[PDB]
DNA sequence: ATCGATGTATATATCTGACACGTGCCTGGAGACTAGGGAGTAATCCCCTTGGCGGTTAAAACGCGGGGGACAGCGCGTACGTGCGTTTAAGCGGTGCTAGAGCTGTCTACGACCAATTGAGCGGCCTCGGCACCGGGATTCTGAT
DNA sequence: ATCAGAATCCCGGTGCCGAGGCCGCTCAATTGGTCGTAGACAGCTCTAGCACCGCTTAAACGCACGTACGCGCTGTCCCCCGCGTTTTAACCGCCAAGGGGATTACTCCCTAGTCTCCAGGCACGTGTCAGATATATACATCGAT
């Protein structure tokens, strides 16, 4: 499948490196 | 007319067992017809500010990567490209 | 007797819809200010709706007007536009 | 005098009607002139968003130990995952909880 | 006596879905607001007309709170005060807070 | 060639004003501004003679395009100003 | 001769091109351009009378975009049709919070 | 000896109306974020599309300054501290802040 | 000259002090100058992108200034004094 | 650190109305063919960008001192959550009425389409004055006293 | 209050280049007339919003209380801001090469358009099961001790 695959990154919205 | 037995069929493909409430058909149903509109409505004026009267795949390709950000654009941008092909292949 | 409509909207719901917030606690002067920012929410969209009405022939205000009054501010609205 | 009428969704793999985006492409008056493959590209991105709200919708509502999407596990599938969340952040789900949330203030 | 109950109301409220302003006097508000337009003569409403309205001032205020409670831990304190709201609608612009 | 609004910002500038100046950066920031409001009121009153099945702009489009559009007393005025114009335009 | 039968001063003829070519919809009336001219003409007048007192405040004959920023922030209602707008070359407007007394 | 020349500091340049970050740098800067979508090939630069980049750049980061002082203001202190320009920016909104 | 300085760090301590004084700010404090770089850059990072996909779907090279223009009405700031 | 009762989870049954599937009908999508023009492509030109050099020059960088500003603590007071009893109007349901949405049928006045005609608007060229800059003088605050 | 020292404001002078006016060209606006068809209008019908009534009851209101929390004050500590000196590098001016934007012409493939046929998708009906809900039980637990 090789689909997007969600992170939970500490800032909320993507501001650097997703 | 709506596009309630398209989102059935997908979600018939995507889950074997799962069904969906008629609002939640109805909330899908709207999403469609509101992203069909946003990609539409760049590409209309993306051949207007090149003096172009067509509207080709080349307009929707760079509509959908304005307007999907991220990881969302890179995937879809194949899935156009993945099924163009086999449109002109047949 | 009967009072002012606006102040119809109870203690209570206002309570409950900071609640849902994540507000904790809520001092007495709210009471008043927001019951001035959900007439003025109302006002906003009801002046586009009236008008998506007048434009055309009817005379009542369908759900479709309420829902292209919110597109056109820009807070779209999902379930009742098909 | 002519074959089996295989529809354009069909020789194209996909399951949105491409037909129907065309006929809304021609008299949704976005341009005087549309292209022959402009539609299925359309239609296949349209598939591919409307099959990952609904896979994320599916695992928002298995945990949940329901078998049918009701209006609030759209709300969770669209606001857990942030890369679907910018796209939709202009959109209000009607009947949408928002997601749980304490603001991080609690009793030790 | 029950102590920190709170918790458990914000827990429950923000797990439901429901509507939480009572419809009968939205109805009698937006009736009200809706007559001032019409130069004196008075409009019906459909039923769904209502229901949407309320749904779309429901979630522009839970987002008003929760835009202006974040302004009030920045200020170091708990409990909301007006003049949060007040700036929280004027910093999130001219057509997004008004 | 290229097409502007150029002359005619210059000449309801020399309609209002009677000797003040404009220079050619204010030209064309004004030169845009006509360009943009009217982007938007046309678009207003496409997409509302399309809600109603009606292939036409119409003067009661652009009624309700700028009725939609300009907020508060602009409007007032401004709808005031372009019906005045049409009356006359049948006055022909 | 549209402009002159009409009274205004922004062509109706071009307009008239401009709504048919933008392809805004399939067909145009004919007193859609006389109504747009005629708004896009009052809008005009009215943020140049505006620049023009702000230009005439400094003492200057002619219009500078900073003289522009002033007259459409200034108003009250301008500012809120043209509130995403940034003109370029353009200052603030003069404002402090904290008074030194 | 001259105290609080922020005064006279802020009174000129809020009169003024040029631009202020230098030209040469921000054109370095462009062209270096510019060639990592290219992959690999460069791009040119008209010579009024930087001046536009830096325009547009400059009114941004002074909406945002103007933001965040208020916040700086609300929590009762004076000077702007980075915690603030982050809350105003996810405070503003997904598109008016990015 | 001799040693170059980094490339990210075109826009010096002055010239963000000069904006804020603009901005109607009094004091600032130390710690700004490694974000407020930060939340240019991205800034950028939103704009120029766009404006080289318009560039891209013609089959020009050089980004003009419609394209930034373009780029910058379809996010939501609108520039005058350019476009036309 | 144990006990209680209050809340939470879970396990059972029960019932209901909304979902899903089936049928039948039909209007929109597909197939085949044409005619014409929008766009792809190649050739050419010259504007505009890049690039590099010298020489100034404001502006950046660096260091230092001091003060004023953030922050932690504490005490006072007060305003809001909680509990209880009382009271009200929201809500169900049910019934009746009709205004008005909505569909259909007709006919015409309006707007697209085309050919011929011409002047309003665009490009270039110029010329001069409004504005930028500067230098001397006049006044008016402002910190130091 | 008292002060000179900056600081600001104004004022005559120069200068330069960009605004504004003029000229010539040309293509896009205008005029006239025909064609067809979208929409105005009128009529008719059948849903759905409005009004009311009556009963229930859960929700709202008020009032007392207590205690958690805003807020004002103080004290210590530190981190910016102003100022002087040194050092960089942005900026201007210049020329030189060429890449690529922009234009023009040619041709042909693609797409609008029409006709003709039929099936995918609509509405309608109807059986059934997922889910809401009520009740019982098991289990965590938080406050008092």
């Amino acid at each position: 499948k090789s689909r997007r695959i969600s992170r939970r990154p500490s800032d909320w919205w993507v501001v650097k490196s997703e | 007319e709506s596009y309630s037995v398209y989102v059935y069929k997908v979600l018939k493909q995507v889950h074997p067992d799962t069904g969906i409430s008629s609002k939640a058909m109805g909330i899908m149903n709207s999403f469609v017809n509101d992203i069909f509109e946003r990609i539409a409505g760049e590409a209309s004026r993306l051949a207007h500010y090149n003096k172009r009267s067509t509207i080709t795949s080349r307009e929707i390709q760079t509509a959908v990567r304005l307007l999907l950000p991220g990881e969302l654009a890179k995937h879809a941008v194949s899935e156009g490209t993945k099924a163009v092909t086999k449109y002109t292949s047949s | 007797v009967l009072r002012d409509n606006i102040q119809g909207i109870t203690k209570p719901a206002i309570r409950r819809l900071a609640r849902r917030g994540g507000v904790k606690r809520i001092s007495g002067l709210i009471y008043e200010e927001t019951r001035g920012v959900l007439k003025v929410f109302l006002e906003n969209v009801i002046r586009d709706a009236v008008t998506y009405t007048e434009h055309a022939k009817r005379k009542t205000v369908t759900a479709m007007d309420v829902v292209y009054a919110l597109k056109r501010q820009g807070r779209t609205l999902y379930g009742f536009g098909g | 005098a002519r074959a089996k009428a295989k529809s354009r969704s069909s020789r194209a793999g996909l399951q949105f009607p491409v037909g129907r985006v065309h006929r809304l492409l021609r008299k949704g008056n976005y341009a005087e002139r549309v292209g022959a493959g402009a539609p299925v590209y359309m239609a296949a991105v349209l598939e591919y968003l409307t099959a990952e709200i609904l896979e994320l919708a599916g695992n928002a509502a298995r945990d949940n130990k329901k078998t049918r999407i009701i209006p609030r596990h759209l709300q969770l599938a669209i606001r857990n995952d942030e890369e679907l969340n910018k796209l939709l952040g202009k959109v209000t789900i009607a009947q949408g909880g928002v997601l749980p949330n304490i603001q991080a203030v609690l009793l030790p | 006596r029950r102590r920190q109950g709170w918790l458990k109301e914000i827990r429950k409220l923000q797990k439901s879905t429901h509507l939480l302003i009572r419809k009968l006097p939205f109805s009698r508000l937006a009736r009200e607001i809706c007559v001032k337009f019409t130069r004196g003569v008075d409009f019906n409403w459909q039923a769904q007309a209502l229901l949407a309205l309320q749904e779309a001032a429901e979630a522009f205020l839970v987002h008003l709170f929760e835009d202006a409670y974040l302004l009030t831990l920045h200020a170091g304190r708990v409990t909301l005060f007006p003049k949060d709201v007040q700036l929280a609608r004027r910093i999130r612009g001219l057509e997004e807070g008004l």
